[PDB]
């Protein structure tokens, strides 16, 4: 507890039964309305007999003082949630927010004092790049005044309230929840200019003092409202920044306006409109179509649904429901394509809605309980049709034949001759003679995979309580009566380390025994979901050990064995769309409908009556809905076979549940639809995308024929294809209804955005709004915070957002941050050593957060990181920029020499090897990761699991860092090689499987009460943060000089300078080797050409470049037209040889290298040597981007090979490209054609002095002798000795 | 002669197997006739006058079998009526506001939009909606 | 002379005898093939409550 | 001439009588498919009949 | 001729024989499909 900071950011529902019952206990008279009065009572009986405890005491004491403060306004009304979302999103207070104001004041200063240099730096890349020698004046003015924009927004006063709120309610918990310290101090009021507030551990309290509102909240709310107007300012304020949102900002603004002024009146059910701002989008896209009976079709259901949720309240008038129809039309028609996937992104801005058990359990009852009717011959003919898709798969791989396949009875003269020939069949003759099909057998020709990995097992989830403690989860105090105690654990993960006999192939036997049917300990309960936008919305289920063991080995074995057969006068093509949604099909599923598919994977796996498991055991359990705040309605306990059908009880459900079986359920789905396809006569095309789902139906047209008629075509024959489609899948019993499903000629929507035609719309706004002053860590890590901020900086910038822009507001972020985390802290080792001098100092301060974070700073975003996806070298990149900056004036020259002369940390050769590319910094880990791999090797040290047996011991770290030093410590150093050969030996596995079992707080504070960190290791990682900033101070105050460095050097030369200085202790004076590529932004320039100049000004003599040319007229916005035995390999010698291929095939390192992959493999030395490839030594796709689809890239006159061989690309050649690609979208950017003339851009490169004269050496013969482990591992889930 | 005396009365004494299988035969028969009388049984007139049903257990069918007239069945959709087919107009409140939409939405001139507007607030009846947006639709699309 | 009354007799009968019992196979098939139609048109029945 | 052409009349009977019985045989082939198709997944209707007909496997222990 | 006259004769019942022992084992076959099938409608 004393390293773990309460949370930071909402992740947990908001229940409504959490604020009644606080209120109830601290007897304050409230204004909530619940559906099940059942806890109210409960509570009542309770106060009546007597009960009381420490939170009891507690919270009558705050009741007592709060009814004692409400005296003095004789007209207070409590005022609900979400009732009073108007009033909070925009509450002010001028005295309470005095700390915070004065550090933000001083930030903007701060930033305004080098804003000029920023922009002055910026300029001259666009001077070089060839866009012109000034920027735009626009640009600039926004660029120099950026803080202000931001201090001016309309929510700078909510978001200061909110923060402070925040943080003095998270320093109260940690402060308080830390039990050495005993003595209390009663929370009192403080009086502010316009509300009064109270803040205690868990309620909060606020009175306005002119309106005389009260309100009440709890830690989730704070969390919640923090997080939504943190994200409308930033949001806010880069759209006001940029220029190209100016219509969207009005936009939405009006809606912002418009929506929050429904919920004083409306309540918890606007939460319904809200949501329904999502297919409204699309119903308006839709408008814009081509065949033009589809205008309106999506938008005559969604105004229905509108009307009904209207009407159902109250708000029976007419004027009410005109009006919110033209505030509508007014916000979503537009003109711009582009611009209507944004609307997209601000559905999650106003909250999320208050929800109870009851509901949920009722809508999910509903679904559960309801006879249905199927025909039979439309079963068969789907039956069919997967028989033959199994058929032609199992015929591929093998070439036409059926040697272990089926054994008709009865079958057509030419089912049994294409059996006897041994050739396909196409799904005509399947569903043509069906009939042949009934009675059909196959026979085991699939193996078990047993021991191909442990993500599955290993993934955290949690477990339900037995049967007969059923209702242990509920606590003691909102119950009539007292339960039984709990003994189980409730995780998966540290149930599955500590059983001591475990067996893949005995789950399988406990579930083809049929003894599952009779275990007394099954239980399976429902719980809520976090973070939706729909009352009923979603749950997720819990279930038993050996239930959720069994569902996991099963819909693995599906998915990866038969799961892969599903793989998914000139004529031409022409294709329409179909979208729809795939919930509720886990619901609707069914016994009758589900047994004729798995019955055949029974006979073809071997396993009898095994893949139906999940409705044999469903159809006499009983199910309820869980959270600790819902008590049942009962007097005593009761076994789980006596509740009513009700409340919260699911008896005998009938269907199935969403997760499970998911692999089952998609590949028994598509035949249907194949069936309709050849029932209509048409061609198609499926995916699936979680729970969405696309068809493409194509169709054989002329080609001298029109758009139009080819898209009218299209989309005719598209919906009788659909009205088919749906026909049939009413007979097995789904329900594709009529007015849910979007049909068009145009757009299917899918995971990254809207795809149009050809072309993809953006969604840039999105990750802005998540860009906030924290990060989701154990601790508080500032390091992790401008990570983060950099991260999502980068990717808004790749979706279309403004590169200067997004810059400047990451510097400005990251000021902030540095400042918020000095001055404004809930962490208690903040000593005045340092927050008083770095608080002082100012420029010292601007040039911690300047300096880039590979080499000591804290900006982790170069310059180069704006044009292309990955730069070459962390380092050289850094110290181009630094140049850059010394050049512009941005930073004073002596920090060259003090980076290039601080002082080097103290890292060993495993370190060096796991992280190639770093320098020897200090103290520049992460604290979460430092502990959550300290905290797995303990763990899995200790676990008696015959799975993982052999495989950890005490001695891994040493056997480890030998290999490690064998490896590098030689002649020569080579980091890379080092690193992938340390990789793919076991050493690789050990680490990786640490890596991939998930730990969070729970299993951290399990095993420290446990004993697995000492106090050395937890004062040291609690004292990490502050160690930073020290480290920072002394280097940036530092003063030495080295005489051998002048600023117009070579960033290689540098980077260079800098490695073999900071890796000293190590290298001895050894060169490493093979490290570093030149700079992007340092070593290409570029030159626009038009009507009749020539690259005159960069045509001195270079003449090597890359050409890029574009004509067009009015566009971009819509077109108007090696023995490899094919065996088991993949299991570990992929892996044996890798090894053997990174390194090397020398005279007698041979030796060595198959020592090596016969530790991972059971090879020998001339199978090794003949399976594995000889090489030359020991070792374009674009973006989102509208242009790319009309420039011809040329690069014939720049194909020069220095270093003279046909190599891989020297510089990585595809860098030329994007770079070249890049320059040409931000100049065609904000207009719509690309205008009269024909643009040619050269790109010119002179790498000249960033080469070096490297010797291709033969072999670095190794000087050490090597000592691995004495006997091998032969645990087949590594990498085994035995396999071949 | 003596020969086919014998294999003349052999085979005219031994001719029995006809008796035989005309025992089978009417064996055959009146098996498949329970068989299709259980198979009458099973089902009179249902929406055809003839489907058979069965259940899972044999009392488990009385819940969908009345409401011998089962139940309701999906309901057809045509050119009459909206869906995600194609847009009809009707009576309702919706109809008027998708329409404001198109028109709105259209491409067409600012005063042609109001001159529309103005017919349309005037325009009543399911006829007479209907012509004006096979109307509009040319009038727009054109 | 004594061929006459046997092979007339027991040859006439066969006649008639092979034609019926061909014809009544002949219709017991077609029976059995509207008893397999009418079956192969079937409908399944689900209930509301897994285990009542 | 007439026996003759009597034996010809009463051999030109297990033809079809031959035909006969396959097609029948056949068809009732495809009866007992359709019941084994629906007692497959009705379910139950059996003392131990439902699914267990698959060979076990290459790994019984 | 007259007295050779018996080799159809003989075959005629040779292969009525076994029309006999088929048709039974239909009979046999389509009585155990229908008891299998009377127990399923009450
Ligand atoms: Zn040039
Ligand atoms: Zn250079």
């Amino acid at each position: 507890n004393q390293i773990l900071y309460p949370e930071v950011h909402l992740d947990s529902p908001i229940v409504t039964n959490k604020i009644v019952a606080i209120l109830e206990y601290a007897r304050v008279p409230h204004a909530y309305s619940l559906e099940d009065p059942t806890l109210c009572q409960n509570i009542k009986h309770r106060l009546k007999n007597g009960f009381s405890n420490q939170m009891i005491i507690n919270n009558v004491e705050v009741g007592n003082v709060i009814k004692s403060k409400l005296r003095s306004y004789p007209a207070h009304s409590h005022i609900p949630y979400p009732n009073c979302n108007q009033d909070l999103f925009n509450i002010e207070d001028k005295e309470s927010t005095r700390k915070i104001r004065e550090l933000l004041k001083k930030g903007n200063s701060l930033y305004s004092k080098v804003s000029d240099k920023v922009f002055q730096c910026l300029r001259d890349t666009n001077s070089r790049l060839g866009l012109g020698s000034e920027l735009r004046e626009d640009i600039k003015e926004k660029i120099i005044n950026l803080g202000v924009y931001m201090h001016s927004s309309q929510w700078f006063e909510p978001f200061l309230f909110w923060f402070t709120v925040k943080t003095e309610m998270r320093s109260v918990i940690k402060s308080q929840t830390h039990t050495c310290h005993r003595r209390r101090h009663t929370p009192v009021f403080f009086t502010g200019s316009s509300v009064e507030l109270l803040i205690s551990r868990d309620l909060v309290a606020i009175i306005s003092k002119e309106s005389q509102h009260v309100y009440y909240l709890t830690f989730e709310l704070v969390l919640m409202y923090c997080d939504v107007i943190e994200g409308r300012l930033m949001t806010e304020t880069a759209m006001t920044i940029d220029a190209r949102y100016a219509e969207l900002l009005g936009r939405v603004r009006y809606m912002w306006k418009l929506i929050d002024g429904f919920f004083p009146a409306l309540g918890n059910p606007t939460y319904q409109i809200v949501a329904m701002l999502e297919p409204l989008s699309l119903a308006y896209l839709q408008l814009r179509d081509i065949t033009v009976e589809l205008r309106g079709a999506f938008l005559n259901h969604c105004f229905t649904e509108i009307h009904d949720v209207l009407d159902q309240n109250g708000f029976s008038d007419e004027g009410t429901y005109h009006e919110l129809i033209e505030a509508l039309d007014y916000i979503f028609i537009t003109d711009d394509i582009h611009l209507t996937g944004e609307i997209f992104s601000f559905f999650r801005s106003f909250g999320h809605p208050r929800l109870e058990a009851v509901t949920a359990a009722e809508n999910v009852r509903k679904y559960m309980n309801q006879p249905k009717v199927i025909v039979y011959e439309t079963l068969m003919k789907g039956h069919a049709i997967f028989c033959g898709i199994i058929i032609n798969g199992y015929r591929d791989r093998h070439g036409g034949s059926w040697p272990p396949l089926t054994l008709p009875l009865h079958a057509a003269d030419t089912i049994r001759n294409a059996q006897a020939s041994g050739e396909g069949l196409t799904h005509e003759q399947c569903v043509d003679n069906w009939k042949s099909f009934a009675g059909v057998r196959f026979g085991c020709f699939m193996p078990l995979s047993l021991d191909s990995d442990l993500t599955m097992y290993l993934k955290d989830k949690a477990l339900a309580a037995l049967q007969r403690e059923w209702d242990s989860v509920y606590p003691k105090e909102f119950l009539r009566y007292d339960p039984p105690k709990g003994t189980g654990s409730r995780r998966l993960v540290d149930v599955f380390l500590n059983d001591s006999s475990f067996d893949p192939y005995d789950m399988i036997m406990y579930v083809v025994s049929g003894a599952y049917l009779h275990d007394p300990e099954f239980n399976l309960s429902y719980s809520l979901k976090e973070k939706e936008i729909k009352e009923t919305g979603r749950l997720f289920a819990k279930m038993t050990y050996k239930m959720r063991a069994c569902q996991v080995i099963a819909e693995n074995l599906i998915s990866n064995g038969i799961g892969k057969y599903f793989k998914d006068e000139t004529y031409e093509t022409v294709s329409a769309f179909i979208t729809t949604d795939l919930k509720k099909y886990c619901l609707n599923w069914r016994y009758e409908t589900i047994s004729l598919f798995a019955q055949r994977l029974n006979e073809i796996y071997g396993l009898p009556s095994f893949f139906q498991w999940l409705h044999k055991r469903l159809e006499t359990s009983v199910l309820y809905v869980s959270d600790p705040h819902c008590p049942p309605d009962l007097d005593a306990h009761v076994p789980l076979c006596k509740v009513p059908n009700d409340q919260i009880f699911i008896k005998y459900p009938m269907g199935g549940i969403e997760g499970y079986c998911q692999k089952l359920w998609t590949i028994s789905t598509i035949p249907y639809l194949y069936l309709a396809a050849y029932e209509s006569g048409v061609r198609i095309a499926s995916l699936v995308q979680g729970d969405n789902q696309t068809i493409a139906v194509t169709k054989r047209v002329p080609s001298t024929w029109p758009y139009n008629l080819k898209k009218r075509e299209a989309a005719r024959v598209t919906r009788d294809y659909f009205v088919i489609l749906r026909q049939r899948l009413h007979d097995i019993g789904h329900h594709l209804k009529a007015n849910e499903t979007i049909v068009s000629s145009h757009f299917f929507v899918y995971s990254k955005g809207i795809y149009y035609d050809g072309l993809l719309v953006s969604q840039s706004l999105k990750s802005i709004a998540r860009c906030v002053f924290w990060s989701e860590t154990i601790v508080d890590e500032t390091r992790a915070a401008c990570s983060n901020i950099a991260t999502t900086m980068a990717k808004s910038i790749e979706r279309g957002y403004d590169r200067y822009l997004a810059y400047s507001l990451n510097v400005l972020k990251v000021i902030q941050q540095i400042l918020i985390s000095l001055g404004f802290t809930i962490n208690s080792t903040m000593t005045r050593d340092v927050v008083i001098p770095l608080l002082t100092n100012n420029d010292l301060l601007i040039r911690m957060a300047l300096l880039p974070a590979p080499i000591g700073g804290m900006n982790y975003l170069n310059m180069s990181r704006l044009f292309v996806r990955n730069i070459g070298d962390p380092v050289t990149s850094s110290i181009a920029d630094l140049k850059r900056m010394i050049l512009a004036s941005l930073m004073p020259e002596e920090t060259l020499h003090q980076v290039m002369t601080q002082q080097p940390g103290d890292s060993s050769f495993l370190d060096w090897a796991s992280d190639p590319y770093s320098a020897n910094l200090v103290c520049v880990q992460s604290i979460t990761r430092l502990l959550k791999n300290i905290t797995a090797r303990f763990v899995l040290i200790h676990s008696p699991n015959p799975m993982l047996k052999g495989l950890f011991h005490d001695d891994s770290k040493e056997e480890d860092e030998r290999l490690a030093a064998f490896l590098m410590d030689r002649h020569i150093i080579v980091p890379r090689a080092a690193h992938e050969i340390l990789d793919h030996s076991v050493t690789g596995a050990r680490e990786s499987i640490a890596g991939m079992l998930d730990t969070t707080k729970g299993l951290i504070r399990a095993s420290m009460r446990k004993g697995g960190l000492t106090s050395r290791v937890i004062t040291r990682l609690s004292n990490y943060d502050y160690e930073q900033f020290r480290a920072g101070m002394v280097l940036l105050t530092g003063r030495k000089r080295n005489v051998l460095i002048d600023k117009e050097s070579c960033s290689v030369q540098l980077a260079r300078a800098l490695r073999s200085h900071m890796w000293a202790r190590l290298a001895r004076g050894r060169p490493i080797y093979g490290l570093e590529v030149p700079d992007v932004l340092e070593s290409m320039r570029g030159h626009l050409i038009r009507r009749h100049e020539t690259c005159v000004i960069c045509e001195c003599g270079s003449v090597n470049y890359g050409w890029f040319f574009v004509p067009s007229g009015c566009q971009l916005d819509d077109i108007d037209k090696v023995r490899a035995p094919s065996r088991s390999l993949r299991s570990a010698v992929r892996i044996a040889t890798v090894y053997s291929w990174a390194y090397g095939d020398d005279d007698s390192s041979w030796n060595e290298a198959w020592l090596l992959a016969r530790q991972r493999a059971n090879v020998s030395l001339e199978e090794l040597r003949v399976i594995t490839p000889i090489s030359t030594s020991t070792n374009s796709g674009t973006s989102l981007v509208r242009v790319a689809r009309y420039t011809t890239i040329s690069n014939d006159n720049l194909s020069f090979v220095i270093s003279d061989k046909k190599v891989d690309t020297n510089f990585i050649y595809q860098q030329g490209m994007l770079l070249g690609l890049g320059v040409l979208e931000t100049l065609f950017r904000l207009e719509k054609d690309t205008g009269s003339s024909n643009t040619v851009l050269h790109l010119h490169v002179e790498t000249d002095c960033c080469v070096i004269p490297m010797i291709d050496h033969p072999r670095i013969p190794s000087s050490r002798k090597l000592e691995l482990r004495a006997e091998l591992c032969t645990n087949p889930l590594i990498y085994d000795n035995a396999p071949l | 002669n003596q020969k086919i005396i014998s294999k003349l009365e052999s085979l005219l004494l031994l001719k029995g197997e006809v008796e035989s299988i005309k025992k089978q035969i009417n064996r055959q028969n009146i098996s498949i006739s329970t068989l299709e009388g259980h198979l009458s049984s099973i089902m009179i007139a249902i929406p055809p006058d003839l489907k058979p049903i069965i259940g899972r257990d044999s009392g488990r069918a009385l819940a969908e079998v009345l409401k011998l007239l089962k139940e309701f069945q999906l309901k057809p959709i045509g050119k009459k009526v909206s869906s995600a087919v194609g847009f009809v107009p009707d009576t309702g409140p919706a109809s008027r506001s998708v329409i404001r939409s198109i028109i709105k939405s259209s491409r067409l001139e600012e005063d042609r939009k109001r001159y529309l507007m103005t017919l349309l607030d005037d325009i009543k009846g399911a006829n007479d909606l209907a012509k004006f947006h096979q109307m509009l639709m040319k009038i727009i699309m054109k």
